[PDB]
DNA sequence: AAAAAAAAAAAAAAAAAAAAAAAAAAAAAAAAAAAAAAAAAAAAAAAAA
DNA sequence: TTTTTTTTTTTTTTTTTTTTTTTTTTTTTTTTTTTTTTTTTTTTTTTTT
């Protein structure tokens, strides 16, 4: 049987309905400016805030987030007839245009734990970790055949029943003509898009302590297949189906169910940000207005929290600026990362800025010393076991690539783990070989790690050799080293016991009133919305409880990352002064005679450290966003690395 | 929508008159002399370059790019049809699917019946009796896609990609046509085949045996049935293009013809082919819709870019590099051109260049020795050994380059993996097996695990690899010259302690090194301050400060060397006293001082194949008293930083 | 001219074969998946001056 | 920091079950339609005094 629709009064409704929100011109035009966007970076897929359609039309959101099929293909009749009307060009160009969806969803939010059947046909927002993907197959959509008999050419259509009934005539692949005569495939001629299934497990900080794991398959198609990959943290928003099983005769009842990705999303701490033309000019104002004073403006405003550690501070504001890579003509490398190392006393805020690092910079990776083990570390080789094939596995320095690893305990770590990150902090890449298969994969990432002393403690009266356990090349490759060291001076504990008393009293505006506990249990998670996904910016923090009163401001945590952000893609210029400089700096470095007696070396000077004091100088000159390396930026850094280099030892 | 005809004639057109002036000058058909050589049977593949196309039809350009396998076979129609015009005497059957064509041929004209209209079926089928291959090299005006990005939207269409290869299969034969015999008639049956399984026949369908209505089983043959070379491969995504957080891709490429036993595993190549689906049909498929793997379909597979091909048959070039060669510098400006960029070690970089170009293996009444030089860079942290083990991993034609224990165990040796076309258990090389006769560069030598450092010693001396574990018993094959980087023994050499005691290696390794070099720093102020201009001025302009001489390109560096490799030295009888007067000289002073390493016949070895290296350098054809006095400075300089 | 006849000749009903149409219609076997457990090689951390 | 036993732990498989999928498959009645009879109701050529 075959019919036509010649009125679906519900269609009508829905799809003016779809068009009325997009043409928003009148409304200032949000989704007008969308469509002309997608339209001109060439996509097909709109994704569409939720909310803003809860505004505008309460009644089509609360049906779309419960019958997501039919509304889904009414929103996307409406939105190729608002493309047509926008360009017919490129509206013929696609076949079909997409609508993903974006925002807040009530009860709609969940995990694969509490995605259940009273979902089906909804569209779910799921978050979690991806296990598995697998290979992007193309799927035939249209077929294209030649009967080089009769010269005729005949296509025939696919359509998309994935979620729907098929029977066997929906997918006979044509092979002949009527008259038998043998068809050819013009696959030039014919349409394919690409599939791909991943399964999406609960997160595993966020499942219940102890019990198994629960999934869901997932089903990618075009322009949304290579958007995971196993160990994402992805947040999928898709419509929750039960798929058809084979014809049988008899059926168990038991349905395999699905989830269908209308969209896919990464953390949002790695994406992009979104830079409004206010936020540019502020990003500039701030640049050229303070431009001496900057790198310490920015410095000291790093973690507010700890109090001190003010070099430690400006060079982890260098970590997170970074030098700049050298790819040099015939392939040759030199890494613009820096590393840092803490070594220091017991409960001196260390592990605290791995944590501000780990919170502020985008693409950190925590671990601890036995927490990762080699392969854990870098990466590894498995066997596909079911194709029999080698697989490769991303450890953590592969997934920190363009990132930070934060190494905590790094002293407890194994010394075969160490001696694994040694290629890894200077070549910024991991060599990884079984026989089936062998690999370089790209880790270019910069170490902040922490380390405890030998002893425990750190022992003023010993050799900063004898008191840092590790050798000259584990060391060398660490371009800062930083003894954080606890001195039990009175007047240095009134500071920070101020400091530290005077945050132990903060209550944070509004949502605390007075006596507050903050603590959410399990279920108001997936009540709000994730700040792990979620889509008017000062400058300087209003003063507060944080510090007391002077006349120096603080940079705001959200402004300092869209300003390090903008900065991190400049590419400073060593001029020749600082060339010069640097040169004749390195090399009075070099030799001890320059360098006091009962003063020791904390960590040896190579020409590793000529390269990072190129590496700092330059993160220096991208702090104040000069393009060039100055002098000044050069004395910044041969400070940095005067201070760090050099220990005082005691008798 | 368009008419293959009129496309077959454009083509024919293309084919017959298209010329250039390729041989010195002289304006030749380029495509007509092959259609003559093709029809002598004195060639099979045509590679029909797509440049050459677009010269006079880029519209053609485009629909071969768009459809790509339609066009594949009218090319190969349109040359069939050209071939008999293009033969000018006849075929001497060098092989044995030429008897088969011509019996077939000449029983087809035996019982012609030119006007007889003869049943669609009852016909040859074109492959079967071709006995040429057609193959499309893509017009450079695309340009080369991403592995990753090779997606559904270029199903069909001819892509170009680059990346390691990092996996083949065995050269196997793929059946084209299935040949049949019937145990009633007398007529053969022909089963082209597509899909990657097929139902043999079982019923003969020719017309007698249609016309007596009798049984007639039909019998499937290799003899008269038509194989093609096939072989698969792995190709994976080059380091610098893949993602951020990413791991490279791989893609199956499937290689047929003559364009089998062009690329080995380790190797950059650079294919064009048709992308292509398999219909992927049998499963217990979770999803309905008629989903398919993918594969490129090999038409050109291009070695590149550190194991380039063509330049080595290529040797003849202009007189420039005559007289390079020529020049008495030669040598030093080579190894000056290693590694421009790192500043100093001038001495490392001339034994470098002896490691790529190598001594002479000597074959006398069944004992091997091997003239491969192996290096070991013992230096102090941040010296430049990684850098200098990496430019050469990069320079060198079969090349690994291997770290601490990410490449360990059978990331050296050898494992027994699945495979696919045949689904036994076939042998993997790794590392040592993947340069097998080039270099593998083993960093933080001193950080390898004991079962890998004997695996080294066998192979360092033997050239071998014994594995005699549970799946695999074997004799692998690893004719490798090892470049080691390690530190000393705490890491930085300690002036306090012994030579020995610093290197911590024991003497079978020690004596495995024909070079053990040195590298420490010192500090001075002069030489710092020399080294951090160089440096700076690389930081500066991403190349190393202009000198006398230019550096030598990678390319050229690989071409001197290459053309060095075939130029086997003798040593001869006038410098066997004055070797061995070195040599005994050089071990006397071994035992004369209390900080020496071991030294053996191993030593006299190593001088003698530098100094074969040496020779080889000047292109000599018998060693001279210079070459041994070069490896004799080496070889003190390679213990020169003690002092 | 009408009066018996004595046929057509139309209808209803029957037969009466054809020749086409209509109507009935689960259980047995297989394979794949996902899970286990097991021989082997391989990679860790306790031993001592 | 050279040697050395538990420990896994990735890889080979094998089992192995449970579940979903796959594979197989004419005969027999009924009915309409056409072409025949057959009793009965006319009706159209026969003749007389
Ligand atoms: N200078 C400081 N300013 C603010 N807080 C501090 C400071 N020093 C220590 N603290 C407080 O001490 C607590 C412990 O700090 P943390 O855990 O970072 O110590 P640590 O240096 O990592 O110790 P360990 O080396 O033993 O791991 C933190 O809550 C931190 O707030
Ligand atoms: N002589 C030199 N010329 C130029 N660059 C140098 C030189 N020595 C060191 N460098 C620079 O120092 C950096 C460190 O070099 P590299 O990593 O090769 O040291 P290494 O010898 O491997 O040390 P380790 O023994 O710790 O592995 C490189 O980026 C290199 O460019
Ligand atoms: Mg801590
Ligand atoms: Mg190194
Ligand atoms: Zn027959």
């Amino acid at each position: 049987a075959g019919t036509v629709v010649l009125d679906d009064v519900e269609l009508r409704e829905a799809q003016r309905d779809y068009l009325d929100f997009l043409d928003d011109e009148e409304d200032q035009g949000i989704y007008q400016s969308k469509v002309r966007e997608l339209i001109s970076d060439n996509q097909y897929r709109l994704i569409v805030n939720v909310n803003d359609l809860r505004r505008k039309n309460e009644k089509r959101a609360n049906r779309l987030l419960n019958n997501a099929f039919e509304e889904l293909v009414a929103f996307q009749r409406a939105l190729k007839d608002f493309v047509a009307s926008i360009d017919a060009t490129y509206a013929k160009q696609y076949e079909e245009f997409y609508v993903g969806l974006e925002g807040s969803f009530g009860s709609k939010h969940v995990s694969p734990r509490t995605l259940t059947s009273c979902f089906l046909s909804c569209v779910v927002c799921v978050e979690g970790i991806v296990t598995k993907c697998s290979l992007v197959r193309p799927k035939v959509v249209r077929s294209v055949h030649y009967c080089p008999a009769t010269k005729k050419t005949i296509e025939r259509r696919y359509s998309d029943l994935t979620t729907l009934v098929a029977f066997p005539s929906s997918s006979v692949y044509p092979t002949k003509d009527e008259e038998n005569n043998p068809l050819e495939t013009e696959y030039g001629l014919s349409v394919y898009k690409d599939h791909q299934t991943i399964t999406i497990q609960e997160m595993p900080e966020k499942a219940p302590a102890g019990q198994l794991p629960r999934s869901v398959d997932v089903i990618l198609d075009d322009d949304l297949v290579d958007k995971a990959k196993p160990g994402d943290r992805v947040q999928v928003v898709g419509t929750y189906r039960c798929l058809p099983g084979k014809k049988g005769g008899y059926t168990s009842g038991t349905f395999r169910t699905v989830l269908i990705a209308c969209n896919v999303k990464q953390m949002s701490k790695d994406a992009q940000p979104s830079f409004s033309a206010e936020d540019i000019a502020k990003i500039k104002k701030f640049s050229k207005t303070r431009s001496k004073d900057i790198f310490d403006q920015l410095a000291k405003s790093l973690a507010p929290s700890i109090h001190g550690h003010d070099y430690v501070k400006k060079a982890i504001l260098c970590l997170l600026l970074g030098g700049v890579e050298r790819d040099l003509e015939n392939g040759s490398h030199i890494r613009g990362d820096i590393n840092i190392l803490l070594i220091g006393d017991p409960s001196v805020a260390k592990s605290q800025l791995l944590r501000y690092v780990l919170c502020t910079a985008p693409r950190a990776i925590p671990t601890t010393g036995r927490g990762s083990s080699g392969v854990g570390l870098t990466a590894a080789v498995t066997t596909d076991q079911e194709t029999g094939e080698r697989r490769l596995e991303a450890g953590a320095m592969v997934l920190a690539d363009r990132g930070v690893v934060c190494i905590d305990e790094f002293d407890k770590m194994s010394d075969m783990d160490r001696t694994a990150i040694h290629e890894v902090m200077e070549q910024g890449r991991v060599t990884i070989a079984k026989a089936g298969i062998h690999a370089r994969l790209n880790a270019r990432c910069s170490v902040l790690a922490a380390a405890n002393p030998v002893y425990g403690r750190y022992d003023q009266y010993k050799t900063p050799m004898e008191n840092i356990g590790l050798q000259d090349s584990l060391l060398s490759r660490f371009d800062l080293l930083f003894i954080m060291l606890d001195q039990m001076d009175p007047e240095q504990d009134r500071e920070i016991s101020d400091h530290v008393l005077r945050m132990h009293r903060y209550r944070a505006p509004g949502e605390q009133d007075g006596d507050a506990m903050p603590l959410g249990s399990a279920v108001d998670i997936l009540a709000t919305d994730d700040p792990n996904f979620s889509q008017i910016y000062e400058k300087h923090d209003n003063l507060l409880h944080g510090t007391k009163k002077k006349k120096e401001k603080m940079v705001s945590a959200a402004f300092m990352k869209k300003y390090i952000h903008v900065a991190k893609i400049i590419k400073p210029v060593l001029t020749q002064e600082s060339a010069t400089y640097i040169a004749e700096e390195y090399s009075r470095l070099r030799s001890q005679d320059s360098m006091s007696s009962d003063t020791a070396r904390t960590s040896p000077v190579t020409a590793r450290t000529l390269e990072t004091l190129i590496r700092l100088a330059t993160a220096h000159a991208k702090a104040r966003m000069s393009k060039t390396v100055d002098l000044q930026d050069a004395e910044e850094a041969v400070e940095l690395v005067q201070y760090a280099y050099f220990k005082k030892v005691l008798e | 929508l368009k008419d293959y005809a009129l496309e077959k004639e454009k083509v024919k057109k293309f084919l017959q008159e298209f010329y250039q002036d390729d041989e010195l000058g002289k304006k030749q058909f380029k495509y007509g002399n092959q259609l003559v050589r093709l029809a002598h049977r004195e060639q099979v593949a045509l590679y029909v370059d797509l440049d050459d196309v677009a010269e006079d039809d880029p519209e053609l350009v485009d629909s071969i790019c768009e459809n790509a396998r339609r066009y594949a076979k009218l090319f190969a129609d349109a040359v069939q049809e050209l071939l008999p015009q293009y033969k000018e005497r006849e075929v001497v059957n060098k092989d044995v699917l030429d008897v088969y064509i011509e019996h077939r041929l000449m029983m087809e004209q035996r019982s012609r019946d030119p006007g007889m209209v003869r049943s669609p079926q009852n016909q040859y089928p074109a492959e079967l009796m071709r006995r040429f291959e057609l193959y499309f090299q893509g017009p450079s005006s695309n340009k080369p896609r991403v592995i990753r990005e090779v997606r559904a939207d270029s199903v069909g269409k001819l892509v170009t990609v680059r990346g390691i290869v990092t996996r083949v299969s065995e050269v196997k034969p793929k059946m084209v046509v299935a040949t049949y015999t019937c145990d009633q008639c007398g007529a053969e049956t022909y089963q082209p085949i597509q899909s990657p399984t097929f139902m043999p026949l079982i019923m003969c369908p020719s017309q007698e045996c249609q016309t007596n209505r009798s049984g007639g089983r039909l019998y499937l043959q290799t003899r008269g049935s038509r194989f093609i070379k096939f072989q698969e491969m792995k190709m994976q995504e080059h380091s610098d293009q893949v993602p951020v957080g990413n791991i490279p891709r791989s893609i199956t490429v499937l290689v047929e013809g003559e364009n089998t036993r062009i690329a080995q595993p380790g190797d950059h190549v650079s294919v064009t082919g048709i992308f292509l689906p398999i219909l992927r049909t049998g499963f217990r498929q979770v999803v309905q819709g008629l989903l398919s793997e993918t594969y490129l379909e090999a038409h050109r597979i291009v070695k590149m870019n550190k194991s380039e091909d063509d330049e080595s048959g290529a040797g003849e070039l202009t007189r420039e590099e005559l007289r390079q060669i020529a020049e008495e510098d030669f040598y030093e400006k080579l190894a000056a051109s290693i590694a421009p960029e790192i500043y100093g070690h001038e001495d490392v970089k001339k034994a470098l260049l002896l490691l790529l170009v190598g001594g002479v293996d000597q074959s006398p009444r069944g004992m091997k020795i091997r003239g491969n030089i192996n290096i070991c860079l013992m230096g102090d942290p941040g010296v430049a050994k990684s850098q200098l083990l990496s430019y050469i991993d990069r320079l060198a034609p079969r090349s690994q380059y291997t770290t601490g224990r990410g490449s360990s165990g059978v990331g050296l040796t050898a494992a027994v993996l699945r495979d696919s076309v045949s689904g036994e258990l076939t042998l993997e090389g790794g590392a040592l097996v993947l340069a097998d006769q080039g270099v593998c560069c083993i960093d933080e030598f001193d950080k390898m695990a004991e079962a890998d450092r004997t695996a080294i010693h066998e192979v360092m001396e033997q050239q071998t690899i014994s594995i005699a574990k549970a799946g695999i018993l074997t004799t692998l094959n690893a004719r490798c010259s090892i470049l080691a980087a390690a530190n000393p023994a705490y890491g930085r050499y300690n002036p306090r302690r012994s030579l020995e005691q610093n290197i911590q290696l024991p003497a079978a390794l020690l004596s495995r090194f024909d070079l053990l070099w040195l590298i420490q720093d010192r500090p001075d102020r002069d030489n710092d301050l020399r080294l951090a201009q160089h440096i700076t001025y690389v930081h500066q302009h991403s190349r190393q400060p202009p000198s006398q001489f230019e550096p030598l390109d990678m390319k050229l560096m690989r071409r001197y060397i290459a053309m060095c490799r075939e130029k086997q030295p003798m040593v001869p009888e006038s410098l066997a006293d004055y070797i061995t007067a070195a040599y005994v000289e050089m071990r006397r002073e071994a035992w004369a001082s209390k900080d020496a390493t071991y030294t053996s016949a191993r030593t006299l070895l190593a001088i003698l194949r530098l100094s074969t290296a040496l020779a080889r350098l000047r292109m000599v054809d018998v060693v001279e008293k210079e070459d041994v006095n070069e490896a004799i400075r080496l070889m003190e300089m390679s213990k020169d930083s003690l002092l």
